[PDB]
């Protein structure tokens, strides 16, 4: 599977 | 046709039956409102599923619906899935304070978190305060602790005392705290044990680009990756701060370091499962640093 997660920016 | 369910906090076992459509959350706010627990953000409800693993319940999913182990009634333990930043300053309720008190002093004496044999001991004369109260010559005469498990294997095994010597210095410790509440000595308990150094940590194995053996940690202030035969120190940090973003491709787990200069870091997890674990600890645990400081 595909995920991604912000953490700052 | 209701769902029979049994839940087990610490030191309780409740007893629910639930509808066929039942969310997670509906289920837990039931086990939060039985036990008056009002600072609900750090925990969770554990199962087993049919392949006998372990898992935390989706909230937003229905009960039902995730393949919890077959049976009557279900079996679910509720536990704390987060750590605070320090407890102090975030547990403020005794049923909280007990709740985590319970589950760290079991880790503590299960070896799970290392712990030297000196704060082992400190350790262990709180708990003996918070569960005998104040030291009493008259009642609390040398044996008095023969009974009660207060140190963990390890340090056991490490130092050849015997129990009555361990016992002694414990009891030197309790006197000294006498005029100490339960609920206060536990947070002491609390305050020293919140600064172990694998407190509140979550360890996962996985390897770098070049198949070397380390482990991941997620905690409350981020991910850290340590080396397969040290889980003290980290090899690396990567603070919330430091972090831009971070995503998985089935057993790729990428760090994308805001920095400019600084790369990418992958990481690789055996199982999918595993990386959808570290995501989801990732998840909470910034969302809980943020709310610390916003929200």
């Amino acid at each position: 599977q595909k995920k991604k997660l912000v953490i700052n920016g | 046709k209701p769902i029979n369910v049994r839940v087990t906090t610490m030191d309780a076992e409740l007893e629910f039956a639930i509808q066929p459509n039942t969310t997670g959350k509906q289920l837990f706010d039931q086990v939060v409102k039985t036990v008056g627990l009002r600072e609900v953000w750090f925990f969770g409800l554990q199962y087993v599923d049919s392949k006998g693993y372990s898992t935390w319940l989706k909230l937003n999913k229905k009960v039902t619906q995730q393949d919890v182990k077959k049976e009557n009634p279900l079996q679910f333990k509720f536990r704390a899935k987060f750590f605070p930043e320090d407890v102090s300053e975030e547990l403020i309720q005794e049923i909280t304070q007990r709740l985590f008190f319970l589950q760290v002093k079991e880790a503590i004496l299960n070896d799970e978190i290392y712990c030297p044999p000196e704060t082992a001991v400190l350790l262990a004369s709180y708990a003996v305060q918070a569960k005998y109260g104040d030291y009493n010559k008259e009642i609390h005469k040398p044996g008095y602790l023969a009974n009660d498990r207060l140190l963990p294997q390890r340090v056991l095994e490490q130092h050849k005392l015997t129990k009555e010597q361990w016992e002694e210095r414990i009891q030197n410790w309790h006197e000294e705290h006498r005029g100490m509440l339960r609920e206060d000595s536990m947070m002491e308990y609390l305050k020293i044990a919140q600064d172990l150094e694998m407190y509140g940590v979550n360890y996962f194995e996985i390897k770098n680009k070049k198949g070397t053996e380390l482990w991941l940690g997620v905690d409350a202030l981020g991910l850290n990756i340590y080396e397969h035969d040290d889980k003290l120190t980290p090899k690396i940090g990567f603070p919330w701060s430091e972090i831009r973003n971070i995503s998985f491709n089935d057993k790729k787990f990428v760090i994308k370091p805001i920095d400019k200069k600084a790369p990418d870091f992958v990481f690789y997890a055996p199982r999918l499962r595993i990386n959808k674990r570290i995501l989801a600890l990732c998840m909470g645990n910034h969302e809980l640093y943020m709310r610390r400081r916003k929200p």
